């Protein structure tokens, strides 16, 4: 014992603290993967929600699917021949 | 003893590996903030070409071209809830 | 004297370990070397049979013994085989045992067409003559949404049989608009607006929508229902 191993002990635990408070230990680790997991978590939504956007406007070109929706909802007007239905409370 | 050597033969060999995957995580959060800008900013771009596409005007124009007809209110049936 | 009859008693004793350990040796050592070939599936089977088992272990090529086969390329080579599998558990033991569990995916709708889609979100296919004779619905949607719509359907399908009412069909789009089927080919036409609150109120419209379906004597061909407080319907003869 004496210095022949306690020499080699306290550099372990300076290990220990720059494990854990190094430029790049545990504490950076976590920190950092924390900052990323919530970040690629609301890229899926906002690429959810721009997707559907472009799906949406993907089909006004060319396509009458959509706009047909528009067409309903917004100016009320309807096919020749659907008798049309209305909700009062 | 000597088993404290080994340890440390250990935790270098973790230092290194958290080192290592901590210098990728900033890469890639580094990526992730570039990711965001570029949808936002095609997210302005798509909400502009709706209302050039979701216009009324040109909406209606192609609605009637579609045999489709303004609401009227004689045909129309109501009911109470 | 008594190490005379010890040593021999030693030796006796010693002799016939020897003997033993040797023609028991002889019956473990050549069947070590053996292809092992039977099988017991062990799990709860309904789409899978015992020679398609027999036969996507085969199809690897050589039969395989005991210290020669992996278990590892035996489950993966079966869960490529099958898409209707969970998870495959291979395992051997002594000679000829073949100890492979199974686990299936059950099917509670036919996502799109070739595919079905199980209460959990998981997606897999099933050969169409082994799934015929189950009636369940058919769920439509972009890829990847498999689970998106399956929430729409129990959501929408709750309410919807709520009254009686049987959703055969639900698509959706990569926009996510909506078109639901009923029962006797009554299409319903929705939107992406709020679905949940359209569907309510088609519930509320429905006995007058019918008064007048046989008022002239005229089937319910569709219900548009992307409207604000409306529905434009449609009709269709009757055969």
């Amino acid at each position: 014992m004496g210095k022949l191993t306690l020499l080699l002990l306290a550099i372990l635990v300076w290990l220990q603290y720059s494990l854990w408070f190094g430029k790049n230990g545990i504490h950076d680790y976590t920190r950092v993967n924390d900052d990323v997991a919530a970040q690629q978590a609301t890229n899926a939504k906002l690429k959810a929600r721009n997707d559907q956007l472009f799906a949406a406007i993907d089909d006004l070109n060319g396509g009458q699917e959509a706009l047909e929706e528009r067409a309903r909802n917004e100016l009320s007007m309807t096919r020749p021949g659907e008798t049309f239905y209305r909700l009062v409370p | 003893p000597l088993c404290l050597f080994i340890c440390i033969i250990l935790t270098a060999v973790t230092v290194v590996t958290t080192a290592h995957h901590t210098r990728l995580l900033t890469a890639q959060r580094e990526q992730l903030v570039l990711e965001r800008d570029a949808l936002d900013i095609e997210w302005r771009n798509l909400i502009l070409e709706e209302n050039a596409l979701g216009d009324h005007s040109r909406v209606e124009r192609i609605a009637t071209e579609k045999l489709q007809m303004q609401h009227v209110d004689p045909s129309q049936e109501n009911i109470v809830v | 004297g008594t190490r005379l009859a010890g040593i021999l008693f030693l030796l006796t004793v010693l002799t016939t370990v020897l003997v033993s350990g040797w023609v028991v040796l002889g019956w473990m050592e050549d069947a070590q070397r053996l292809p092992l070939s039977k099988l017991v599936l062990t799990g709860e089977r309904h789409y899978t049979r015992n020679d398609d088992i027999r036969q996507s272990i085969l199809a690897l090529g050589e039969p395989g013994t005991f210290m020669t086969q992996d278990v590892n390329i035996i489950q993966t080579q079966i869960e490529q085989r099958l898409p209707w599998i969970k998870q495959v558990s291979v395992r051997k033991q002594w000679p000829d045992e073949l100890k492979i569990h199974l686990v299936e995916y059950v099917p509670i709708a036919r996502w799109n067409d070739q595919h079905m889609v199980d209460a959990e979100g998981n997606t897999f296919s099933v050969p169409p003559e082994r799934t015929s004779k189950q009636v369940l619905p058919m769920l439509y949607g972009p890829e990847g949404s498999a689970n998106e719509v399956l929430q729409g359907y129990r959501e929408m399908g709750q309410m919807l049989a709520k009254d009686r009412f049987t959703l055969k069909e639900a698509a959706m789009t990569a926009r996510r608009s909506w078109q639901l089927t009923l029962n006797n080919d009554i299409k319903l036409n929705l939107g992406r607006g709020d679905t949940m609150k359209r569907l309510a109120r088609f519930v509320e419209l429905y006995p007058v929508l019918q008064q007048q379906a046989q008022t002239d004597g005229k089937r319910i061909s569709y219900v548009d229902l992307r409207y604000d407080s409306g529905a434009a319907v449609g009709w269709a003869p009757l055969p």
